[PDB]
């Protein structure tokens, strides 16, 4: 027996394809093709790339506090008898 | 364009305060240097124009330079001791240091005289870089040296 | 095109970037103590 | 998600230029282009007289 | 190695919080690792790093 731990599986449920040949009508065929499949675009161009810009992207510039503030509490250690 | 940068702009003052910092080690520094050559140059009594500072007139010149090549200063034993062991080397020489640099140096003089506090004890920083630190401040909880020194 | 993967469109993370600094730093604060002129 | 099928990581940052023209016969650009990060390592990068 | 990169800012400047630290992982085989783990909750190295 085997046990998987937090392990999401897809399970292909394989084709309904069956083996049964259906005639269909096609006095009149109609067809068309969009461009979803694809994944070429998906509503814009570059819905991924970088949409802002490189300065927009900045998110913060204080002038106030400093980044180098040694921790406030130093973890002491006790001597070795 | 009509739109400045939100943030960017701010980068400006950082860049400056990030200066403002390097400035002071720079000083730092190079005053160490400057005060090297006027005490080796044989000056202990205090005088007018021989070094910047304006209290340089009134305690005595004092530096003190040292070098701690660990490998010949630590005693130990076993490695079981040898954090503490560095750690008190290192210790151990700034108190061998400081205890007759305080003496010599008029620095208790010039503290009660300009501050007017009758009995006012300085307290020492230790300087130091993120390494040399990481070892002094696990040791740091009693902050004295000697008998009254902070 | 009987098989189709992935290429054009990838999660896309932006990286942080937080800059700060005060008119000195602890280490120069407490051995130059800024004085306002 | 398998739609996605990978990551793209977009870094950002502001970069402290060295102020230089470009030279006529140049290469390259002789143009110190470092981050402001590396600024707390070593603040010298900002240096200028 | 941690004095000579500039990990410490680049942690800071990337998280934002003006008081972050790495932590390291000591990645080990079980032999090494029997060795590493003999402290109790203190992780510590120095005075900060965990």
């Amino acid at each position: 027996t085997n046990v998987v731990t937090n392990t999401p599986i897809d399970v292909c449920k394989g084709p309904d394809v069956d083996g049964t040949a259906d005639k269909i009508n096609d006095k009149k065929i109609h067809v068309s093709q969009g461009l979803k499949e694809f994944q070429v675009a998906k509503g814009d161009r570059v819905e991924n790339e970088i949409t802002e810009t490189a300065d927009e992207m900045i998110t913060k510039v204080s002038d106030t506090k400093d980044l180098n503030v040694s921790t406030k509490k130093p973890h002491q250690i006790a001597d070795v008898p | 364009t009509d739109e400045g940068p939100g943030e960017v702009v701010k980068a400006l003052t950082v860049n400056t305060n990030i200066r403002n910092s390097n400035n002071a080690v720079k000083r730092m520094l190079n005053y160490l240097a400057q005060l090297r050559e006027v005490v080796h140059n044989g000056y202990n009594r205090p005088k007018f124009g021989i070094i910047e500072g304006a209290l340089s007139a009134v305690m005595r010149p004092t530096y003190r330079y040292k070098e701690l090549d660990l490998e010949k200063v630590i005693d130990t034993i076993k490695s079981k001791d040898r954090w503490d062991d560095v750690c008190a080397a290192i210790l151990n020489c700034v108190k061998a240091e400081l205890f007759p640099a305080h003496r010599d140096s008029n620095i208790e003089a010039a503290f009660r005289v300009i501050s007017g506090n009758q009995d006012e004890t300085p307290m020492y920083l230790f300087c130091s870089d993120k390494e040399i630190a990481n070892y002094l401040m696990t040791k740091g909880d009693d902050r004295t040296l000697g008998a009254y020194l902070k | 095109n009987y098989n189709e993967k992935s290429q054009r469109d990838f999660r896309v993370v932006t990286i942080g970037y937080n800059l700060a600094a005060s008119r000195q730093d602890e280490f120069a604060e407490r051995i130059y103590p800024t004085t306002v002129i | 998600n398998p739609i996605e099928g990978g990551v793209v990581q977009v870094l950002p940052y502001i970069a402290v230029m060295k102020d230089v023209y470009h030279e006529v016969s140049g290469v390259k650009m002789d143009n110190e282009e470092v981050n402001m990060v590396e600024a707390y390592r070593d603040p010298s990068i900002l240096d200028d007289e």
